[PDB]
Formats: C-alpha cells, sequence, structure tokens
DNA sequence: GCGTTG
DNA sequence: GGAAAAACGCCAGCAACGC
RNA sequence: UCGUCGGUUCAGCGACGAUAAGCCGAGAAGUGCCAAUAAAACGUGGUUUGGUAACGCUCGGUAAGGUAGCGCUGAAACUCCGUGCACAAAGACCGCACGGACGCUUGAGUGUGAACCUGGCGUUUUUCCAUAG
C-alpha cells in the first residue's frame, strides 16, 4: 500500500523566503509548460501516426521517425530547452505523467468521450524519490534536502548543493517520519504543494508501507445502510449487535451555513467572489473530515466483531439519494474512504444492488411496499416483525447474496 | 442575437430511424471536420515539429482547411461545412497564444456534437391546421442522390408558451433567423433546434 | 548526484 | 439561456545506466 | 457575528483584527463602445487594425498571538516541576529529548477533543441569477 502525509515548510536554510518563493513560482510555470507541451506533442504524434497509416499502410515506428522508443523521450528532448530550470529527473517524471495520461485514454479521446487534458496554473512540483532526503537534528529539527534545480539553474541562482528546508514534524507525522527514517516505510515520488488560504508550502510525501496482518473471518459480513432517520446504520447476521451514526453535527452545520447564506467591484472576477469561496471551502473541508471520521468508525466496528467482509449499497442507479439522511452528501468520497481503510485493515468491500432492501423483512424475506408506515418504523405482514427501518435495511445488506435473492 | 430551442417531435416525410441515421452520419462528419481543421490550423500557424516538415494559393486557414476537408466530408451541406470549419479555426485563433505559451493543450470536441445550419438553410412555417414546420437543408447533392431524400427535411417543432412569442415575430418579418444548430440530449434521447434570432 | 532514454 | 460549481469517477504513486 | 496565529482538516480554548459581504493601484488578453477597413464560404455572410476605459475586465496590494540587553546571557503559543541540548528580531525565534507528578482514553498509550490518502485530470448534472409561460 501507499499513503500520503503533508509537512509544512517553515523556512529555507541558506536562502531567503523571497528568493525561495520566486524559484518555486518559476518551477511551477515550467511544470505547467512541460505538462501542456507533452500533451500537445502526444496529440501531434497521434495525428501523424493516423496520417502515416493512411498514406503508407502501417503505423510508423517511433524510433525511426522521432529517434526514440517512447514519445516521452522525444518530449523530453523538445521541452528541455524551455524547461531548463527544472531538475531533469523531476522534469522526466512530469513528462511521464502527461504522456501516460494521454496514452491510457487515447481511445476515449479518439471517440470523443473525453477531452484532451489541459493543466492549470497552480500546479504541484514533482520530486522523484532520489531527490528527497530528511534528517533529524540533535536539537529536534527536521531538515528536508530537495533536488529542485538543474545544473544551469544552480549557477544562475548561486546555489551550490540541494535546497534544504525545515519542516514541522508533529503528531502522526512524527510517527510517519520516524518510520521513514528507520527504513520501515519507503518514500515514493512526492510533491511540493501550496495552500492559498493560509499561504503555506507543503512537502506532500507519498510513502510505501506494509499494513498490519490480522486474523479476520471472511464468512462474517457487516452490512451498512445509509439511513433516512440516522446517517449510517451497521448490522450483522451472526450477532444482534447494531451500530449507528446519526448526524447531530451534520444537522447543526447544515443550517448554520444556511442561516449564514441569507444576505450574501470593478477590479476583475476574483473580487465579488472572494468571501463566498471561503464558505464553500469550509463546507468541503467539513465533509472531508466527517467522511474520514465515519470511515474510521465503520472499519473499527468491523475490526471489533471479527468481520472479514464489508457489504454496502451501490449508488450509481438510485437517483433519489437526496431522500436519505446526509441529504446531499459526498457519498462517493465516503465509500472510497471505506474501501481503502478496509483494504488497509484486511477487509473485503462488496457493493451490492439496493434492489428493495427496505421492504424485505430480513427475518423471512417477504417484500411488500406497504411494510414501512412512516419512515422510521418497520412492520412486517407475514411474521409480524417489529423493527427500526434503518436497522432492518442494514441487516438486509449483511446477507451474502441478497441481491440475487431479491431479484 | 439570442437563442431559443425547440424540441422536434417527428419528421414529416421520414421515420425516426432514417432521420436518426442521417443525423448520426452528419455528426460523425461534423466531428471529423472539427478535429481536422484544428490539425490544419496547428500546421498553418507554424507550431508543428521538425519530423513532419522533413517528411499554396490560400489566403487564410479557413480556405485551406475547407478545400482539404470537403472531399472526405462530402455528405454535409457546403455552407454548413464552412460554418463548422469557421468555428474550429476561430477557436484555434482565439487560443493560439496560450497554445504557444504552454498554458493550454489542444482544443477538443465531444462526440454528441451540434450540427451547424446557416441562415440560408433554416425555414419555419405555420399552416391553418396549427403545427409548426421547420425546413432544414442538411445534405449536399452527392448525399441527396444516394439517400434519395427529395426535398429539404421537414420536421415538426413544439412551439408552446414562452417561445410562441419568439416564433411568430420570426414569421412576421420582425425577427431575423441567425445561424442555428441541431443538438441532441442523450439522457432524454431528444433532438432540439437552437434557433438564433435577431432584434434591433 | 544530475542527465537521458527505455 | 449563461456561467459557474460540485458530485461522481479513475488511477498513480518510474527504472536503469552513464558520466 | 465573521476572520488571523497557535504543525494538517473540523471543533474548542487563549490572544488579537474588523465598515474586510471593506479600501486602493497598475495594466489592456476579452465582452461592450467608438473610428475606419472589409477577407474566406455559399445578394447573403462577416473581415482586419487602432482607440476607450464601463466591466463576474486582467494582475496585484491592504488588518489580525507573543518575545529577554548588557560575545555573553537565555525571553517568549494548548498542564506543572526538574535536568540537559539548541536559540539577539524573526514569513525565519517561542523548540526538542529524558525523568517525575497530575489527569484522560482503554497496564500501556496520550497531554484540548476527534480524525488524518492525497494529487491530477475528466465527465455530467445541479445550483444561482436573468428570462418568459
Amino acid at each position: 500500500m501507499i499513503k500520503v502525509y503533508r509537512y509544512e515548510i517553515v523556512k529555507p536554510l541558506d536562502l531567503d523566503w523571497k528568493e525561495f518563493g520566486t524559484i518555486l513560482r518559476q518551477l511551477q510555470q515550467e511544470t505547467r509548460f512541460a505538462l501542456n507541451k507533452a500533451t500537445q506533442l502526444a496529440w501531434e504524434w497521434m495525428g501523424f501516426s493516423s496520417d502515416y497509416k493512411d498514406n503508407h499502410g502501417e503505423y510508423p515506428k517511433s524510433k525511426d521517425i522521432l529517434g526514440y522508443t517512447n514519445v516521452h523521450g522525444y518530449a523530453y528532448h523538445t521541452i528541455k530547452t524551455k524547461a531548463y530550470r527544472l531538475n531533469s529527473g523531476n522534469l522526466s517524471q512530469t513528462i511521464k505523467r502527461a504522456t501516460d495520461r494521454f496514452k491510457a485514454y487515447q481511445k476515449e479521446i479518439l471517440r470523443g468521450d473525453m477531452s484532451i487534458p489541459s493543466y492549470k496554473r497552480d500546479i504541484p512540483l514533482d520530486l522523484i524519490k532520489e531527490n528527497i532526503s530528511v534528517n533529524r537534528m540533535n536539537h529536534g529539527d527536521y531538515i528536508a534536502s530537495l533536488s529542485l534545480l538543474s545544473n544551469p539553474a544552480k549557477q544562475e541562482m548561486n546555489v551550490k548543493r540541494k535546497i534544504s528546508v525545515i519542516i514541522i514534524v508533529r503528531g502522526a507525522g512524527k510517527t510517519i517520519m520516524d518510520r521513514i527514517l528507520s527504513g520501515e516505510y519507503q518514500v515514493s515520488a512526492s510533491q511540493i504543494i501550496h495552500d492559498d488560504r493560509k499561504n503555506k508550502w507543503y512537502l506532500n510525501i507519498s510513502y510505501d508501507f506494509e499494513p498490519q496482518t490480522r486474523v479476520l473471518d471472511l464468512n462474517k459480513i457487516m452490512g451498512i445502510a445509509l439511513g433516512v432517520a440516522v446517517a449510517v446504520y451497521m448490522a450483522f447476521q451472526h450477532t444482534p449487535a447494531r451500530y449507528k451514526l446519526e448526524g447531530g453535527e451534520i444537522e447543526n452545520f447544515r443550517r448554520q451555513v444556511e442561516s449564514r447564506r441569507i444576505s450574501m467591484g470593478g477590479h476583475g472576477r476574483d473580487k465579488r467572489i472572494k468571501p463566498i469561496e471561503q464558505l464553500r471551502d469550509k463546507i468541503a473541508n467539513f465533509r472531508d473530515t466527517t467522511n474520514h471520521r465515519y470511515s474510521r468508525y465503520i472499519v473499527d466496528m468491523a475490526i471489533k466483531e471479527g468481520c472479514g467482509t464489508i457489504q454496502m449499497e451501490d449508488l450509481t442507479n438510485i437517483r433519489d439519494i437526496g431522500s436519505r439522511f446526509l441529504q446531499n452528501w459526498t457519498y462517493y468520497d465516503l465509500q472510497q474512504k471505506i474501501i481503502y481503510k478496509a483494504e488497509e485493515a484486511g477487509i473485503k468491500v462488496i457493493k451490492i444492488d439496493p434492489q428493495y432492501t427496505s421492504q424485505r423483512c430480513s427475518e423471512c424475506g417477504n417484500i411488500d411496499s406497504g411494510n414501512r408506515i412512516g419512515q422510521a418504523i418497520f412492520k412486517c405482514r407475514a411474521c409480524g416483525y417489529e423493527a427500526n427501518a434503518d436497522y432492518n435495511a442494514a441487516r438486509n445488506i449483511a446477507i451474502p447474496n441478497i441481491d440475487k435473492i431479491i431479484a | 442575437i439570442k437563442v431559443y430551442r425547440y424540441e422536434i417531435v417527428k419528421p414529416l416525410d421520414l421515420d425516426w430511424k432514417e432521420f436518426g441515421t442521417i443525423l448520426r452520419q452528419l455528426q460523425q462528419e461534423t466531428r471529423f471536420a472539427l478535429n481536422k481543421a484544428t490539425q490544419l490550423a496547428w500546421e498553418w500557424m507554424g507550431f508543428s515539429s521538425d519530423y513532419k516538415d522533413n517528411h499554396l494559393g490560400y489566403t487564410n486557414v479557413h480556405g485551406y482547411a475547407y478545400h482539404t476537408i470537403k472531399t472526405k466530408a462530402y455528405r454535409l451541406n457546403s455552407g454548413n461545412l464552412s460554418q463548422t470549419i469557421k468555428r474550429a479555426t476561430d477557436r484555434f485563433k482565439a487560443y493560439q497564444k496560450e497554445i504557444l505559451r504552454g498554458d493550454m493543450s489542444i482544443p477538443s470536441y465531444k462526440r454528441d456534437i451540434p450540427l451547424d445550419l446557416i441562415k440560408e438553410n433554416i425555414s419555419v412555417n405555420r399552416m391553418n391546421h396549427g403545427d409548426y414546420i421547420a425546413s432544414l437543408s442538411l445534405l449536399s447533392n452527392p448525399a441527396k442522390q444516394e439517400m434519395n431524400v427529395k426535398r429539404k427535411i421537414s420536421v415538426i417543432i413544439i412551439v408552446r408558451g414562452a417561445g410562441k412569442t419568439i416564433m411568430d415575430r420570426i414569421l412576421s418579418g420582425e425577427y431575423q433567423v441567425s445561424a442555428s444548430q441541431i443538438i441532441h440530449d442523450d439522457r432524454k434521447n431528444k433532438w432540439y433546434l437552437n434557433i438564433s434570432y435577431d432584434f434591433e
């Protein structure tokens, strides 16, 4: 597996902040140039190869026309003249990302289902894993030394070695960095990113790690239902334990940003929109934090009951997902967090068809549309089953092949 | 100079399977001309590479692209093909500096493409019975001598309520029909007609 | 340790 | 209609050799 | 009430700012506006150049924690005490380690609480206004 942790850059060691910021903005401009020109050169090679097969009879060899096995090798040779300030391994990784995205999606681009990808202004800075080195000092500082410049750029900017910055390593980042420095974790290709709200630069480190091996019974399954009266309900077949998440904080935040959006010149488009994007980024960050909390609770309640399989709904064909509690949520974000945290815990996630799953009684299996009589309570007809509707739904999810059993 | 769309229920002298096949063929040629005009605008503006030039009586990129494209895009009407190639070349010329600077990649065009229609190829008519006929000149002569479509394609358009004020001033003489498009909606499977109109 | 190409 | 925003969706997260 | 700093996100707490849903610059890529000039394509069509500053025109500025003064001493941000190590202005310093005492969570972990897999690209609808039934 591989995860990402960010660290705040305090200051460069031998530079000033003004020179360091100028260098970072210039390398951002060069990264954006390299991405967009590698996309243009890959598109031009696609068109040339189509015209070559039309005029000759076969596809042209890239090694004969361009001089290179890959179009990445030609794009490096072209882009390297105007992107001379980037470190050449970082430039090679950037062009590799651009040409790999164009190569993986070439049939979708030729069919017209996907656009040709354009790249934006505030772009992250790539760093291959040989260009990162972190060291802890005796007085408690952490120095990250980064190869960011080429050999001409180091001479034109009067830099002699790698650029060393001080990073803050606190909290869980202390644990990650201590496992990096002892060899237990392995650094992958990483980023320099920027945060406009706090005006902060970050080293975004991608690390390879081997997760903890547990013993979990694959035959025990936990079912998760997106309730209409509580937010998430979790149930089991082999045990009458039931867990739930209700949104008290969700209901509070949902009208504390609705009571604030009741009231809501001549200097461009970026004014007249600056105070509303604060509220929008606040809402996005709240949803991200809430989905992380919910995902950790759902995977923790499956570690607790020894389950080796998680089953939840499939939301691609519902279209009335606004009738649930959460009500407009980022459900895809929550489910992806469920998936990676369960894969890290050792649990299989199986999405199932939510065919009816709320009219079926979960004790015998009779499906009647008049079963739920007020959106919180559940009454059966064939066995007189008395239950909560979300718990009955979550217990119907936890059956191993319930989507074939219903239909 | 504003737009109003009008949903098409049916063609008069055709069924919804012949007319749909004709529109999908026209969409394929429209997308071909849009992509090829972007390639030829890339070649015309310099911009290319060494490996292509190491391998003309035209004033502008529009004429060179038109005379190159019109052989393979022969099923489209000639004014409609000219209006399509103008859209692609003007999109390339409005974005040429960012394409050169590397602030943008190549302009691209989607599969469910609109079909262009110059104002010489759009007609509307009310009768005494109450329906609304839109007459559309969509094919060329080598296409009309092969699909055996005899006249302009006449379809019935839903003109209700808000657009009914818009259409009548078209038939009065007060509004002038500008260049329009035939568009498609995939989720509804619904063909619309984006009539553009003028007022001064 | 950067640079170039598979 | 216009002009944007946001939910949904997918995948990566280089390697080997030469100066 | 909204915001700034206290490692990241959400909340709290401490200290601050606020007419900040404010105030001001420069510039000219675009939508207008004003001048001329008018190609490709089939009379229709709308071309090319310059100016102008109205613009959800373009690029930016503008408030917000605290810190010891004679080459040594060591002050100051989210519990206290001790011993070390490091530090004279700071977008950059207010930290780190070990030992203990007090708590907290479930003998360990912990020190305000919970959490901490991101980045890039694409798609398609939904908002929000304007508009008319």
